[PDB]
């Protein structure tokens, strides 16, 4: 079987440098190729407690390009753990015998290994668990990040926003570290800044990485310029003067920028990129979150078909 | 006085050069501006002025003036010269400067600009807006 | 490719007598014949904004019956427009990466029209935008006309209600106009007109209508009696002593009426129709909703498939 | 050249336009001159308002010394200079500020706004009569 | 007449050293012998459209105490403001024609100010208006201060707390600059700091005052320690970090203090004074309450009397 066939897709932190090159290889392929039957007789659950358009509708969207069945709720608040009482593992305890992979998304860090505890031989898939990890959006960051430099190896990558509880920026700063020579930038208010347990990670690893409190510092030498929402929902009220953006990029910060850099998103953005940027040749976050559908594919299919495509 | 270079906007009925001004954002700009308010015409009585120094309108710039200033006479000057003279003509559609009265389009909580088709209905002129498709008198459709 | 190959749906106003005779020729044909795996490999957005059963339901069983797959959500609440604060615009943004048609349902005017300036190729149906356009009802309801009428040509049709809300008969009316001889009896109370634009519109084509304030004036001549509910969430609070159904058909109310004529209504129906209707031959607003399947099949053929059906 | 009336001189770029709208000036059948971005010795750029046989209100030149300090303004009779100074600043404003500060009361009631004036450094501050907060003319002037 | 007859009570702002001087001796005159009497006849009205245990209930007792009559409210929501959409100055402008004086407490800042522009000849009493002014609390803070330091000059004040929005602190720090040789300790946080009008007036009457960032740098120095209430109701969400009480005073802190030293706060306190401090012979901030009867009175004397003897 290939190296993932079969697999919780949890954290990054448990993924090797290989695992994830074979994700993005396997979505190239398919991409080329389509195989729209290759999870034909499949039933996958999509179980999302918390809110979603991206995460939600393209892996649902992957599901049927391969030919799975999908079935699930976007909403807990009609299922017996919102209506009746039922407790987390309990859900995953019958779901985990009707299908055969749960993709689920959940406001509480740990859900998704949770869930892993519960669901016997039935894959979990973490399309993200409170502020922890979100391993789908690293994939497909990832690959984006490939397409557009050429590489994931001696990178320049800043990192903007709200980075304590952005899982997007927990996961891919764990990923990019497993490739050689990447530097990093941390564009944060102090209140919202790069856990310890990932800085530490990087010092480990030798890593380079440094503060700045602007764009405009690191705008000429950054290939990868990674805007975050304010995770507003998930902040203490303690922490509320940092709900507005502080940082906003616009079309002419964006003079001295490499021509080879993109700006890349998770979405869904508030103002922390203004519109004009849009149109400009460094945007890259619609096209990033198509590429959602590729590294999805790819990740359903190895973790449900056990042999390698091609 | 005489601009060597530009746009002379003339015979703007009365009350209504300020009007211009305000909505197409004529002052914004660094080019020396020249205004005359109540000016005798005789073919019109009284009229306003606007001359912009080396500024220049489309046609269809021009032709948004025809909803405020129809017979108004729009003079493109070179090297203090007449090189050019046209009237408004009616616009198939205004754009940007005007505002939906519709509270419930979804033109005002988007980032879009706005946008409306115009008509000649009876001796008024009809806006429809193009996300709502409700239709208006221009009287009434504001600007902003 | 067939005339509506790749098109947006909008608004009645944007098509041709020649379009909507299409669709119509189409759904006589898909009836006769289905062709379930017509649209296999499609996968189609539903996204409903505002409330919905028939129209929702009987497009996405029309995606199915031709054998596309159905990605989208009944409610925006947990979509990242409903708790992070998204814009309509990247909404469409992101989910025209995903998928090969967009159905949308939206309560302010105009959001089907936004959406086709962010959708690239991806074509936009308009489910209905607030109180403007209701296309693919007009495509059902011309559907239903000419199923029991025999004809769309010189028909004398009454419409009775809110018509100033009405999305249905804003698009209907503008429909039937492109036919010929057709003669319109609009019943309303006086604070929900049917709007100036559609009577401009109707006189710059020379076709005759007239206001009543019963319907017992029109029974008698009528071939199609158009019933419609009160869009009480439409309504601004001025309005409010129109709530209630100023007209109720009754089957007492029918006696004077034309054998052939029918009784439609786009539904929901409060007690515009009473339920004693239901049982007499006129009533036809169930076998109405029935032919949305048909309607809304024949529609995304035509979009999705380049050549015409047969 | 008028006959009689007023010149406002040595406006400042940008802000011409403004005081048209400001003070109504255009909403009158008295003939007009405006001159915007127009060469200047002192300035550089400047702006130029004419309005003939028309006087500034008390009112207007008062708030004319906030929006405009270095602004002179002409009186003019029998084509010839008569009245020439610079608008002097008063120490009470009604009616066309609005206090920054939106928990005062001056926002929800039926009263005309209300600032004592004073200071030089830089900026001139705003001291609102019914909240006392005062502020910086740059922060009330962008009402 | 006295110098405050028929005057309103808005801002310390107006008042002169010799105004506080004389409510002082006049209060110490009532406490020393009770003038039952001298307001008979006269109604009062105590209108407070924002929570008050002390303010209210101790001006209504002085009102009792002096032989008034109350009129008023405690909560607007029941007054014609409250369900009839009335302004602020219509209720001032029909209550003035009522009564002899008006007591009011308002959560804008300016609502006094306001009111003296609709009462004609009815004097205003500012029992507090948003964050700006509470003439009243300044009038019995200070009594209290002569009461237990024997003077009003020469003195070593520390205020704690939220200085941003007590409106208690301003009125005082104003009060007592009109004195001599004051000095001043502010201890707040950043967010909530002694706003710069404040230090400005300091700074041109050359009054010594300084910042510091714990109540241990100042304790053997002062005269009085000022503890005040985080102003919760008043906050910017952007200064929730700054809710909760920054300097606990404690028992054990007072262990190097001046003997003659007396712990103030105008009160409700929530955490700022642990309750082991109530015991020691510096907690004071009960007998300051009791204070407003003696303070309340003589303000209420000296405006509706042309003179008294005593
Ligand atoms: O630059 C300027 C300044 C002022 N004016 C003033 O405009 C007024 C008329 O000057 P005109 O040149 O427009 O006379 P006209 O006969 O052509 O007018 P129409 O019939 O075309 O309407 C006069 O008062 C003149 O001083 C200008 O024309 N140009
Ligand atoms: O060098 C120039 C030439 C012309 N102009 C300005 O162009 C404007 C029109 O120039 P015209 O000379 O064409 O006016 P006109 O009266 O002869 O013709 P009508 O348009 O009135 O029918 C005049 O107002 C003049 O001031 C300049 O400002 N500078
Ligand atoms: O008869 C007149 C005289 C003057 N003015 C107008 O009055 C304005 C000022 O009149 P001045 O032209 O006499 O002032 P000045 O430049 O000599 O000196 P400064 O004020 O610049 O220090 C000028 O801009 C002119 O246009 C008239 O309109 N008519
Ligand atoms: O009516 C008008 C129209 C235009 N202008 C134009 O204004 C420009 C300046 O005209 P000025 O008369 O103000 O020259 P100035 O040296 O006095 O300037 P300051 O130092 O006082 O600031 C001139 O170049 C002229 O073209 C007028 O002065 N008056
Ligand atoms: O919410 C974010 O800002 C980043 C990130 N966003 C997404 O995954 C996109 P969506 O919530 O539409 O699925 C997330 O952590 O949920
Ligand atoms: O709501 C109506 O009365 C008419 C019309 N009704 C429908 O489309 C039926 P449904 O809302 O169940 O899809 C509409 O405009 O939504
Ligand atoms: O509320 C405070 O903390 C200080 C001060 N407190 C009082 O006046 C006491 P009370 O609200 O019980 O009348 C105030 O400004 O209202
Ligand atoms: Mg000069
Ligand atoms: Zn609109
Ligand atoms: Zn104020």
């Amino acid at each position: 079987a290939n190296p993932l066939y079969q697999k919780h897709i949890i954290s990054i932190n448990d993924l090797s440098r290989d695992d994830l090159n074979l994700v993005l290889a396997t979505a190239a392929k398919l991409k080329a190729n389509p195989q729209p039957e290759l999870l034909k007789h499949k039933v996958i659950a999509s179980c999302f407690f918390e809110a979603s358009t991206r995460t939600r509708l393209s892996f649902e969207t992957s599901m049927h390009r391969l030919g799975a069945s999908v079935v699930g709720f976007s909403d807990s608040a009609n299922t017996s753990l919102g209506k009746k009482g039922e407790t987390l593992a309990d859900t995953i305890s019958v779901i985990s015998t009707y299908v055969d992979a749960i993709v689920m998304r959940h406001p509480q860090e740990g859900a998704a290994r949770l869930a892993t505890e519960f669901s016997g031989n039935v894959p979990v898939l973490n399309a993200g668990d409170g502020s922890n990890q979100h391993p789908t959006q690293t994939l497909l960051d990832l690959f984006t990040i490939q397409e557009t430099q050429g590489r994931l190896d001696n990178l320049h990558v800043a990192m903007v926003g709200d980075l304590k509880y952005g899982r997007t920026v927990h996961s891919l700063t764990q990923a990019l570290a497993k490739f050689d020579g990447n530097r990093f930038y941390f564009i944060a208010p102090d209140a919202l800044a790069m856990p310890q347990y990932i800085l530490d990670m990087l010092d480990e690893k030798g890593i380079a990485w440094s503060l700045h409190s602007s764009i405009e510092e690191v705008m000429a030498e950054v290939d990868i310029l990674y805007m975050t929402r304010v995770q507003k929902e998930r902040l203490d009220p303690s922490e509320y003067a940092n709900v507005k953006a502080q940082f906003v990029l616009r079309a002419s910060d964006l003079h001295n920028a490499k021509a080879n850099m993109k700006v890349l998103h998770p979405l869904p953005r508030v103002d922390e990129i203004a519109t004009d940027v849009d149109k400009t040749p460094h945007a890259w976050y619609f096209q990033q979150a198509g590429n959602g559908i590729f590294a999805r594919q790819a990740l359903l299919a190895l973790v449900l078909n056990r042999d390698l495509v091609l | 006085e005489a601009i060597k270079r530009g746009t002379v906007i003339d015979h703007i009925p009365a009350q209504i050069g300020f009007k211009l001004l305000s909505l197409f954002k004529l002052t914004e700009t660094d080019q020396r501006i020249t205004i005359g308010l109540n000016l005798p015409s005789g073919e019109m009585g009284r009229k306003d002025l606007i001359k912009i120094e080396n500024t220049f309108l489309s046609e269809d710039q021009v032709d948004q003036l025809a909803l405020y200033a129809p017979q108004a006479t729009v003079n493109r000057i070179d090297n203090y010269e007449v090189v050019g003279k046209s009237r408004p003509s009616l616009p198939e559609r205004i754009d940007n400067v005007l505002v939906c009265p519709n509270s419930n389009c979804i033109s005002h909580a988007e980032p879009v600009s706005s946008s409306f088709a115009v008509r000649k209905r009876a001796n008024d002129i009809a806006l429809k807006c193009k996300y709502c498709e409700k239709e208006f008198s221009h009287n009434v459709v504001l600007a902003n």
